[PDB]
């Protein structure tokens, strides 16, 4: 086979790498972890060091008491035995309160109560991560993209699981904490507002997912393609454009009738990401609250 | 016009039909012989859409729609007017699909460079033909393919989708979607991160690609690499692509019930 | 315009096309504006204007890159226009992969090493590398490297890796006469006894661009080693 450089011929390995240090507080950096020789033929195979700081250890006890607030509830579900548990872990559901309790903690911890202490633990794992995601950039002096981009799929599940809810009136219009429930839940949610593929926030969001497909596919290939002239070092093609950057942009220019840069092509790729989870929450934040209806609400409007 | 930099990769050859018989640009597109098939058969296949729009009566383009033959006429051809302009118009997409995905072929050989970008190409093109031909002809009628309309084409996926309960449960389905989301948030996250680098701080100069791997090691302990993230990125997308068309060659074919039951496999073991 | 619902998918649409057009004109900071095959400007540029100038820092003292600004190859091109119409192929008015056109091209990069994070030469022989060394995989150094004509060009006397990414991105070979040539890692097959270059025969190794040092590679020596690498797909191709 020519060579397609999708898995590592050669493995090197020097010192373990530390990182930059910049203004990261090194304290809260582990050791480093095993070199993964099966992760190498295709990445890093250096596991760690992580960051640890007070945001980090919030966020992870925070969650791991979400999965324990449903793990317990999975356990009651099956009567207490590994058996069932085992069997069904996919079927155990932990539901909101039903719409009679409406936005009040009131719900008792089995019929709604035990969710709305999940979803807190939830709410507080999840925003200690974002600010995780801009601390991480700040101390290495770099760019508030991540955090940004991530705040656009928070944007999506805090509309589902709070914002939209609250908006209804009930806590019972969020999502439920289960495998096959949640799907259940999404199914329902179509049906209930009059087919979601006529939300036309829905028919966007999935422009940008299937767009978010189209365009990685084509930028790995691109990359892939003129790895063979340090395509993949984007930075430094960036600050001092190459050959790699040069038959990229030819390749699609002569191909499609225009192109991008090596920075450009980053900013087309965050913002068809970023816009799924955007329009995506549009949508699902306007059902139910303004239009109940989807495809009635499409048909006069035109 | 070209790139400013463009004129000296400008040179002959790399052509896998005709020589240097199409071996010229027009504007900024390169022809080759698959450049004229693709036009071929984009134009036909557009023209005959033209006219399925006369017979429909509309020219409102959210209203026009192609539809494939019905589905008594099983595998065979058809009227124009009766799923026949879809039959056709099928062929000139696959003819354009497969010519646009050579024309790259000969764009890398003049340019130098590998050839997976139409690699890629070729998963969607089977995804389409997975949908208009593998899927159909297994299951013995045209008419199991989708219209050709704006609309009319997702009334086709929820009529398919109710027809198996809750497409949810589909397990090849499933794993589709984990790759399509793991892609969208790979691609968010790789955009983020080469523009976060070379857009730093104020008053910082560009970071480097070690910044890039110790942010996501401060992150999530892990940084796939430079490398690594082109390759996670082609596979994501691709392997998406892939068990989409697994789902959707395993329905109506192999599986023929309500997708919620293929589950107790597993709840119902003794 | 008619509920909040149609407002905010009117508002979007607008939204997305100014996107489009920003997303656009930052995508034109290299190669624009467009110029004819003489070099002149043209006439339509599109509807979408050039970006206003930005500028980035480099580290380690290199300076600033300002774009988009004039541009210029920075070096002859060999070529020469065939048709006064345009949109035919230029024709390469010497050896094309000696004179790096066409799919042997290279840019006239900066010839620095990149640096890394800590200023140190990111490219760099095992052999000056503190602590580097083979993890996985074929050790090729030692294997003789063989050409797409199936004859022997020299042998792997060390690895030129990418010291904070960790990865092997360059074979160096010695010839003949004694001297080495850098191989990019991409365009290699290493095997269990050999390492085949299907880009280059046996005797155009000699022809890959030398480098001023021993220890270190330039951003423009490593762009004339993989173009002229990559261009023996075609003009290498008698041979095959
Ligand atoms: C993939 C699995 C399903 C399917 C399920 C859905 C669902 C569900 C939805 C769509 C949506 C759309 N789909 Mg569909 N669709 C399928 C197959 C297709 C094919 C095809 C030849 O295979 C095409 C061309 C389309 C095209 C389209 C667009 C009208 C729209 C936005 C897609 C997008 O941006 O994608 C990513 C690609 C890009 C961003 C690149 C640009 C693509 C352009 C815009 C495609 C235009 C096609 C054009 C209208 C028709 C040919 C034009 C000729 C001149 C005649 N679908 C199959 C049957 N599709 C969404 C919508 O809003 O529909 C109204 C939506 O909600
Ligand atoms: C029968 C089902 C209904 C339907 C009902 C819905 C509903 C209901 C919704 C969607 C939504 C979406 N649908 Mg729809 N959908 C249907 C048919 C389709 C079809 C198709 C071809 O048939 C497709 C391709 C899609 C595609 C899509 C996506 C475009 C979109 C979700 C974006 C996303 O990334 O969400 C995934 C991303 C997120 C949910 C964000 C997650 C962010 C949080 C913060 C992550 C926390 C992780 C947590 C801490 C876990 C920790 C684990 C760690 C490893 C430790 N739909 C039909 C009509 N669809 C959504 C939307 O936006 O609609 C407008 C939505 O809510
Ligand atoms: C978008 C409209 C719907 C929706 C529709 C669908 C559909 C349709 C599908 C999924 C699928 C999944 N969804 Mg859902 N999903 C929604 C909102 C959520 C939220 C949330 C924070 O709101 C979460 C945590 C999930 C989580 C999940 C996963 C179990 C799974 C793969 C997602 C993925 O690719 O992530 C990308 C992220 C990563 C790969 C990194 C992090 C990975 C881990 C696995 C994230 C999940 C943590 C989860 C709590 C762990 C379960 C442990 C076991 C039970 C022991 N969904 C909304 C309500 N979702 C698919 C599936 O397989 O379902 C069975 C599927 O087919
Ligand atoms: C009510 C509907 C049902 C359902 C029924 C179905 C059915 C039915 C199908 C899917 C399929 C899919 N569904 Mg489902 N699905 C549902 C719920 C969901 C949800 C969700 C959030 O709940 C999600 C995320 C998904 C996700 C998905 C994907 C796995 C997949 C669509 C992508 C694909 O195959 O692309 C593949 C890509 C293509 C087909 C595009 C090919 C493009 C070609 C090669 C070239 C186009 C060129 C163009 C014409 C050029 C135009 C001009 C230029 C623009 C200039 N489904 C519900 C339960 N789902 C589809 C699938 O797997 O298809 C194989 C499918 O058929
Ligand atoms: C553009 C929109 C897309 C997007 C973007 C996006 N997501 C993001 C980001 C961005 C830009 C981040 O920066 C952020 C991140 O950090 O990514 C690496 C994140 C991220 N998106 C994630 C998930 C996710 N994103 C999704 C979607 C998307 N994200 C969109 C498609 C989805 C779905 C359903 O599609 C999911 C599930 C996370 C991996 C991460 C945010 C991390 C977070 O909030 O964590 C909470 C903290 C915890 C500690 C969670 C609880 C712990 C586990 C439940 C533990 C259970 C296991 C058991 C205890 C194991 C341990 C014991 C053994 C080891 C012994
Ligand atoms: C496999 C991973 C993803 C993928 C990859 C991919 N697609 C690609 C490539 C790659 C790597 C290309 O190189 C190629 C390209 O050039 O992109 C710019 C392409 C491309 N993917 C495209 C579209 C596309 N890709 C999609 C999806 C995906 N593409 C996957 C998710 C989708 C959807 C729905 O998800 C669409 C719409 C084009 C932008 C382009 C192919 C362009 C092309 O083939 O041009 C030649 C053909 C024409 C100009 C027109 C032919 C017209 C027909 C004769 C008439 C119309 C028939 C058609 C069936 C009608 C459909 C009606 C709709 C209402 C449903
Ligand atoms: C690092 O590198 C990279 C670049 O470069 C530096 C890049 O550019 C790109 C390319 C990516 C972009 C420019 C981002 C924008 C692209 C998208 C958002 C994806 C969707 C793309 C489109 C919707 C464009 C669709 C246009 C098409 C398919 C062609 C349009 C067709 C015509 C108008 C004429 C058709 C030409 C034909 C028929 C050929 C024959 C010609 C004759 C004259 C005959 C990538 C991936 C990249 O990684
Ligand atoms: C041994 C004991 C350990 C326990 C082991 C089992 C734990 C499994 C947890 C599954 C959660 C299901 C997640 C799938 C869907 C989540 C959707 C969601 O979060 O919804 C948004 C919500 O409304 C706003 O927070
Ligand atoms: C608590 C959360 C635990 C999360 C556990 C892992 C999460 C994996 C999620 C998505 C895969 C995409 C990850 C890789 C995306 C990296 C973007 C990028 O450019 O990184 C490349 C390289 O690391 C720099 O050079
Ligand atoms: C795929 C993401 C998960 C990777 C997380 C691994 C982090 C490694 C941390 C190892 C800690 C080393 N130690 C024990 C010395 O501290
Ligand atoms: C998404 C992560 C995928 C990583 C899995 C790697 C699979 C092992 C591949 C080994 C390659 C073998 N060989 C001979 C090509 O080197
Ligand atoms: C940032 C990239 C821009 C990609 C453009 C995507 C446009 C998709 C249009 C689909 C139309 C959906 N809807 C409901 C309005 O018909
Ligand atoms: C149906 C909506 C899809 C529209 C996307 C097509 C964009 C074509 C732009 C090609 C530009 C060609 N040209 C001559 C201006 O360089
Ligand atoms: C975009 C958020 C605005 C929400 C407006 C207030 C929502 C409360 C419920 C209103 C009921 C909507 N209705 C009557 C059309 O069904
Ligand atoms: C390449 C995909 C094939 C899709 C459909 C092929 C069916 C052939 C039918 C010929 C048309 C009959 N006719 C001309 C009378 O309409
Ligand atoms: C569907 C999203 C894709 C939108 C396509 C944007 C078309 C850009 C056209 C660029 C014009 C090329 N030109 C003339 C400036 O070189
Ligand atoms: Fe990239």
């Amino acid at each position: 086979a020519e060579y397609q450089n999708i898995f590592t011929q050669v493995q090197v390995r020097g010192p373990a790498d530390l990182g930059m240090t910049e203004d990261v507080n090194l304290a809260n950096r582990s050791g480093v972890g095993p070199f993964s020789t099966l992760l190498g033929w295709f990445g890093n195979a250096q596991l760690g060091p992580i960051y640890l700081g007070s945001l980090g250890v919030l966020s992870l006890f925070s969650g791991l008491m979400w999965f324990f607030t449903i793990g317990i509830w999975f356990w009651y579900q099956a009567g207490w035995n590994p058996a069932v548990f085992l069997r069904d872990l996919f079927f155990f559901s932990l539901e909101p309160p039903a719409p009679e309790y409406g936005l009040s903690f009131a719900a008792p911890l089995k019929e709604g109560g035990l969710w709305l202490i999940a979803s807190f633990f939830m709410f507080v794992a999840v925003w200690s991560w974002w600010g995780r995601t801009y601390l991480r950039a700040q101390a290495l002096g770099m760019g508030k993209h991540t955090a940004w981009a991530f705040l656009s799929a928070i944007w999506l599940w805090m509309v589902l699981g709070f914002i939209r809810p609250i908006l209804m009136g009930s806590w019972s219009e969020a999502v439920p904490y289960g495998i096959f429930s949640h799907l259940d839940w999404t199914n329902n949610f179509s049906l209930v507002h009059g087919n979601l593929f006529y939300n036309p926030f829905h028919g966007l969001s999935i422009a940008f997912l299937y767009g978010s497909a189209l365009l990685f596919a084509m930028h790995g290939a691109t990359i892939l393609a003129v790895s063979r002239f340090g395509g993949e070092r984007e930075l430094e093609q960036i600050a001092d454009r190459g050959t790699a950057a040069e038959r990229a942009a030819l390749f699609w220019r002569w191909t499609m009738g225009f192109n991008a840069t090596m920075e450009g092509i980053h900013r087309w790729a965050i913002w068809m990401a970023v816009l799924v989870t955007l329009t995506g929450g549009i949508g699902i934040l306007l059902s139910g609250t303004v239009v109940d209806n989807w495809y009635v609400w499409g048909q006069n409007h035109g | 016009a070209l790139l400013s930099f463009e004129r000296k990769y400008r040179v002959p050859g790399g052509t896998l039909v005709g020589g240097n018989l199409f071996d010229f640009w027009v504007g900024p597109f390169y022809v080759g012989f698959f450049g004229v098939a693709t036009f071929f058969f984009a134009a036909l296949g557009i023209i005959l859409i033209a006219w399925s729009a006369v017979l429909q009566g509309t020219w409102n383009p959210q209203l026009i729609s192609v539809y494939p033959p019905a589905l008594e006429y099983g595998l065979g051809g058809a009227p124009l007017a009766k799923g026949g302009l879809w039959q056709i118009i099928t062929i000139c997409a696959t003819g354009a699909f497969v010519s646009w995905a050579l024309r790259e072929v000969e764009i890398c050989r003049k340019l130098g460079i590998g050839y997976h970008i139409p690699f890629a190409f070729a998963f969607a093109i089977l995804a389409y033909l997975t949908l208009v031909l593998f899927r159909p002809v297994m299951m013995g009628a045209w008419g199991y393919a989708f219209p050709y309309g704006i609309w009319t084409h997702l009334d086709w996926v929820s009529n398919t989708g109710y027809t198996y309960g809750n497409f949810h449960y589909n397990p090849a389905h499933m794993i589709a979607i984990t790759f399509f989301f793991t892609n969208a948030l790979a691609l968010a996250l790789h955009g983020a991160l080469v523009l976060s680098a070379a857009n730093p701080e104020k008053g910082k100069e560009m970071r480097t690609p070690d910044h890039e791997d110790t942010f996501f090691r401060d992150l999530v302990g892990y940084s796939i690499g430079t490398l690594g993230i082109h390759r996670l990125g082609l596979l994501l997308s691709l392997s998406a692509v892939f068990f989409s068309a697994l789902c959707m060659i395993i329905t109506g074919t192999i599986w023929f019930d309500q997708w919620v039951d293929w589950w107790q496999w597993w709840v119902k073991l003794p | 315009n008619f509920d909040l619902a149609s407002l905010a998918i009117y508002s979007f649409w607008i939204f997305l096309a100014g996107l489009i057009y920003y997303l656009q004109t930052e995508n034109m900071r290299e190669g624009y504006p467009l110029e004819n095959e003489d070099g002149t400007p043209a006439a339509n540029q599109g509807p979408f204007p050039l970006p206003k100038p930005k500028t980035f820092i480099l580290p380690h003292g290199r300076g600033t890159l300002t774009v988009p600004g004039p541009e210029s190859e920075d070096r002859p091109i060999a070529l020469a226009r065939t048709a006064v119409s345009e949109g035919f192929p230029h024709a390469p008015t010497g050896d094309p992969m000696k004179d790096g056109v066409g799919p042997a091209s290279w840019v006239a990069r900066r010839d620095l090493p990149e640096l890394d994070g800590h200023g140190h030469n990111k490219i760099k022989p095992m052999k000056a590398a503190a602590g580097f060394h083979v993890s996985a995989g074929k050790n090729p150094i030692g294997l003789p490297v063989r050409g797409c004509d199936l004859e022997i060009a020299g042998k792997v006397v060390d690895i030129w890796v990418d010291i904070p990414e960790q990865m092997a991105r360059f074979l160096e070979v010695e010839l003949k006469d004694g001297s080495t040539r850098l191989l990019p890692m991409q365009m290699v097959k290493v095997q269990s006894n050999r390492v085949h270059v299907n880009a280059l025969s046996s005797d155009l190794f000699a022809g890959i661009p030398t480098i001023k040092s021993p220890t270190e590679v330039t951003l423009l020596e490593e762009d004339k080693i993989c173009g002229y690498v990559a261009g023996g797909l075609m003009y290498a191709a008698p041979k095959r």
